[PDB]
RNA sequence: GUAUGUAUUUAUUUUUAGAUACUAACAC
RNA sequence: ACGAAUCUCUUUGCCUUUUGGCUUAGAUCAAGUGUAGUAUCUG
């Protein structure tokens, strides 16, 4: 098996540049649970909160455009649509609310979850929604008629994170039973199961190009090829736990947000970790409140936006000096597994 | 005999037979999508964001007032 | 000595109004079972089953 | 109170002054919450 | 009418605090007749509680005491905290 | 290892538990000592 | 381990919340630090939501628009909790910080008062020696003024029952009650909560 | 000092039963296949009725021993500690857990 | 001026005074 | 002499019938009163 270990010493992977802190935006009253970005113009954020609101921030200057209230409890997830001028928000109040970006008012309510709904993902080509939460089932909603067309029974526990893809498996899901299922919706049953995680899979992200997914757990961030459902790679992680979120830049950079406040950046190809940061908590906060609840990259991928549990949004920019003078990160030593 | 220890799996509700009662909120509405494209002297005297709810300034204003 | 005996009585019992009731009701049910059983045994001793 | 004791010493015998001054330091209780009153005046005293 | 404390009642109160915790005093005066909540809680905090310090007074305890009593004009709740002692013991 | 949790507020099963399972350092501020001293002096100055 | 430590840890949560309402610091004598980080986090969160609901409901009642019968009571409760927390905060910060006024300002003040009280040639009020001419009368006044609170009551509480009872004895023996009163003025510097 | 992970423990128990078995073999010395159908893939394995009965008896015996020893710790456990006040058995047991927590 | 709960099988399946008491939609 | 097995006891490890929710501590707090049915204590 050493042959594999030699074949890890040939590659010498993929240089990138480090990241640093451009901007800090206070202004939420509670935690910031979720963040999504205008998929077309990159002009703004929609950020959930733990105060029930949603505050639309301008990406350029960081000023606050508007506030969207309308949920009675915390907002776990928000997702904005490409083809539509719609914004689907979803919360712990058992409800998935549509939002018409034109007039800024709730249009539709989808009904039928038994309990808090922690994930929404908008299918790219079908005019569907996929919602999930402590129900332990994934509900495929018809966007127009508000009919929960398909239900996907499967995971034996709550469902943390859900994604949508145009070809087969059209829904990828991840649950606290420590599995990740790759669904075939037309037949309505699991196409493939990926069990390799040891504990709750609390975050996923789709690579914008390669047609793969990055799954997380406490200490181990793996990757997965879709289609076949193979394992692709692993990522070097000593205890970073807990990994709350993942995000994949267009340059094949894989972000990992910690609950210990550490920002662990990776190369996606290799598995190498080229940088680790630690955020500054805040003026009057607690050392417990330093963590990263969500994150995303803009459409370009040269900026990073992380909502943190200290009631602040932080915007991380990629250094322009860098190159080989002194970038080099931890520099590729594959320890024995 | 108290608290949750679990939640109810939607899987159960998936196998039941439908009733077909007609609710008020599923009546058709928004039925069409949208696609994108000298006196003074004699006197005796005289000549910032903390993150927390209780210790903020607004709060001490609040309780400083409503409690009279 | 009276209020001390009573204190000793209250401090030793945690049963509760509902819980005490379900214990005694369960006793009643088991008694009913025993009754019906021994009925059946006696009628069996006379051959009627 | 350090001041009150003295400005009451002017006007009143030190007995009553010391009394009044001490009377304001008292444990205050609402349900669970309790705290000594170390600083301000308690307006509920008859002579407040 | 207002009573002093027999060792009987006192013991029952201690066992009560052991069962019911500090905050439920009105349940303590249920066991204990002839007494009120405020009386119960009052005594437990002033006297009965074992965490209280009833002890002899060192040569430093007295120096620190006289120091405070001179420094702070009569405030025997504050001083008591400074000494971690019940007040009327300190007075 | 997580300890057992024993509360002052609730004891639902009636478990009777040791008093110590039911049941400050800092000295007084420097500024106060000075403030008290001035008044003791001020009165003395006042008395003369 | 799960279920045993589940129920236990969540109990620790509840206890930490109650201790947060009561302003009690909530240390557990031993407990793995990271768990304490977590529980401190969530209880800070719940605290912030709770407070913000208190503000919001209050400023909804000031306008006086469709507040439920209980929400008024509950909101009052949350406000009294918050107010006492502000009080204890102020007092602690005075201990750590020390008194605000400064020795200078204090000296100026005391000087002012002295200058006045000489300007008016004022006599310090004596202590009320027994055989005071008006003692029994001032007694009668004070006792009446306490009595009146009770008098306009249809039904009386036991504590109230005690309050009315104590005064009545009071009428019978003023001279003794004066002895006790002035004895308290001298001896007792520590009082009930 | 110390705890033991569920693996090492598993190994140890495996070894323990190996020793016990080897002793059954030695004392037994002192006192003195695979066919799969073509029709179905069902495999069949020739067995000695002895050693199977010996197995069942071993399992039952060890269960009895464990149950008994734990039972004796039941008995002593409650009779040892009479110090603090207790309303019921379950209280006493809980407070002995508090003695373990020290 | 008690919800609520349990049971209601008839017609025949092959071989000497009273003290301490508990309680009471019964009398402010 | 040590290897091996059974029984008994002590120590360590494992926890065995070993506190299952939220709200304004969820709110409140006594001699309480007359008579009456029935239990039983003593000469």
């Amino acid at each position: 098996i050493v042959n594999r270990y030699e074949k890890l010493l040939s590659q010498r992977p993929e240089w990138h540049a480090p990241w640093k802190l451009s901007r800090v935006i206070n202004g939420h009253l509670g935690w910031v649970r979720c963040v999504a970005i205008d998929p077309v113009d990159n002009e703004w954020f929609i950020t959930g909160s733990n105060d029930t609101t949603m505050k639309v921030w301008d990406l350029a200057t960081g000023k606050l455009k508007t506030t969207l209230a309308g949920h009675v409890m915390t907002v776990r997830d928000v997702a904005v649509s490409d083809r539509h001028p719609y914004l689907f928000s979803v919360s712990e109040d058992k409800t998935v609310k549509c939002w018409d970006l034109e007039k800024n008012q709730i249009i539709r309510d989808y009904y039928g979850h038994l309990s808090g709904v922690r994930t929404v993902s908008i299918h790219p080509t079908l005019d569907l929604i996929a919602t999930a939460g402590r129900d332990s089932v994934i509900k495929l909603w018809d966007m127009r008629t508000r009919i929960p067309v398909i239900t996907l029974v499967g995971h034996k526990g709550p469902i943390n994170q859900v994604q949508c893809t145009p070809v087969d498996p059209q829904v990828v899901s991840s649950s606290t039973d420590a599995t990740v299922r790759l669904w075939d919706v037309v037949a309505g049953k699991t196409m493939k199961v990926l069990t390799h995680h040891k504990r709750s899979v609390r975050a996923t992200a789709l690579h914008p190009k390669e047609f793969s997914v990055a799954s997380a757990c406490t200490d181990d961030i793996r990757s997965w090829g879709l289609a076949e459902g193979s394992l692709l790679t692993n990522f070097e992680s000593e205890k970073t736990g807990i990994i709350n979120t993942l995000s994949i830049n267009q340059d094949d950079v894989l972000f990992a947000g910690g609950d210990n406040g550490v920002l662990s950046f990776y190369d996606y190809k290799s598995g190498h970790k080229y940088q680790s940061l630690a955020t500054r908590e805040m003026v009057g906060s607690l050392e417990g409140e330093r963590s990263v609840l969500c994150s995303t990259f803009d459409k370009t991928g040269l900026r990073l936006i992380t909502g943190e549990a200290d009631k602040s949004i932080k915007i991380w920019k990629q250094d322009e000096t860098a190159t080989k003078e002194s970038e080099p990160g931890l520099a590729w030593n594959p320890n024995l597994s | 005999h108290r608290p949750q220890l679990e939640a109810r799996s939607g899987a159960k509700a998936a196998a039941y037979t439908p009733t077909g009662i007609e609710h008020a909120r599923l009546l058709p509405g928004h039925t069409t999508l949208k696609y994108r494209k000298s006196w003074r002297k004699g006197t005796a005297f005289g000549r910032g964001y903390i993150n927390d709810m209780t210790k903020s300034e607004y709060h001490q204003e609040f309780l400083h007032k409503h409690v009279r | 000595k009276e209020m001390l005996a009573e204190a000793r009585a209250r401090l030793l019992n945690t049963q509760g109004k509902k819980a005490t009731r379900k214990i005694r009701e369960r006793m009643l049910e088991e008694s009913k079972r025993i009754a019906e059983l021994q009925k059946r045994r006696e009628l069996k001793q006379a051959g009627i089953n | 109170f350090t001041l009150l004791n003295r400005l009451l010493r002017l006007i009143v015998d030190p007995n009553i002054a010391d009394y009044i001054t001490a009377k304001n330091n008292v444990v205050i209780n609402f349900k669970d919450m309790s705290h000594v009153n170390k600083y301000g005046l308690i307006r509920g005293l008859k002579f407040a | 009418k207002g009573g002093v404390w027999t060792n009987v009642e006192d013991q029952i109160l201690k066992a009560a605090v052991q069962k019911y915790g500090t905050h439920q005093w009105s349940k303590v005066a249920s066991l204990l007749q002839k007494k009120t909540a405020r009386q119960s809680e009052l005594r437990w905090n002033e006297y009965l509680n074992p965490k209280l310090n009833f002890t002899e007074f060192s040569k430093e305890e007295d120096a620190q005491l006289l120091d405070l009593a001179r420094e702070l004009p009569n405030q025997w709740r504050t001083i008591a905290d400074m000494m971690a002692r019940p007040a009327q013991v300190c007075v | 290892k997580i300890p057992a949790a024993v509360s002052n507020w609730k004891n639902p099963n009636g478990y009777t538990v040791a008093l110590e399972r039911r049941v400050e350092n800092n000295t007084i501020n420097d500024g106060f000592m000075k403030l008290s001293e001035a008044l003791e002096n001020a009165d003395k100055k006042a008395r003369q | 381990i799960r279920q045993k430590k589940a129920r236990t840890i969540l109990q620790h949560l509840s206890e930490a919340w109650r201790c947060w309402k009561a302003n009690i610091p909530w240390d557990v004598p031993g407990m793995p630090a990271p768990i304490k980080k977590i529980i401190e986090r969530y209880i800070k969160s719940k605290a912030d939501a709770w407070v913000s609901a208190a503000h919001y409901n209050r400023e909804r009642i000031k306008r006086g628009a469709h507040v439920e019968k209980t929400m008024v009571k509950k909101n009052l409760g949350r406000l009294t909790r918050l107010w006492i927390k502000n009080e204890q905060e102020r007092q602690r910060q005075i201990q750590k910080n020390g008194p605000e006024i400064t020795p200078e300002e204090a000296t100026t003040i005391f000087s002012v008062m002295v200058e006045w009280l000489e300007s008016r040639s004022f006599s310090p009020i004596p202590f009320p020696p027994l055989t005071y001419k008006n003692d029994t009368k001032i007694l009668v006044l004070a006792l009446e003024d306490l009595k009146d609170v009770y008098a306009s009551k249809v039904r009386l509480n036991a504590s109230e029952r005690e309050e009315l009872a104590l005064i009545e004895e009071a009428y019978d023996n003023p001279h003794d009650t004066l002895n006790r009163i002035k004895k308290y003025l001298l001896t007792q510097r520590v009082f009930k909560p | 000092r110390g705890g033991i992970s569920y693996d090492q423990l598993a190994k140890l128990s495996y070894e323990k039963t190996l020793r016990n078995l080897a002793t059954q073999t030695q004392n037994s010395s002192k006192q003195d296949k695979v066919q799969k159908d073509t029709k179905t893939g069902k495999i069949t394995i020739a067995d000695d009725d002895k050693l199977v009965n010996k197995l069942a008896v071993s399992l039952q015996s060890e269960s009895k021993k464990r149950y008994e020893a734990r039972k004796r710790q039941m008995q002593n456990a409650k009779t040892l500690y009479g110090v603090e006040s207790f309303i019921n058995d379950k209280n006493k047991q809980f407070n002995e857990k508090l003695s373990r927590e020290s």
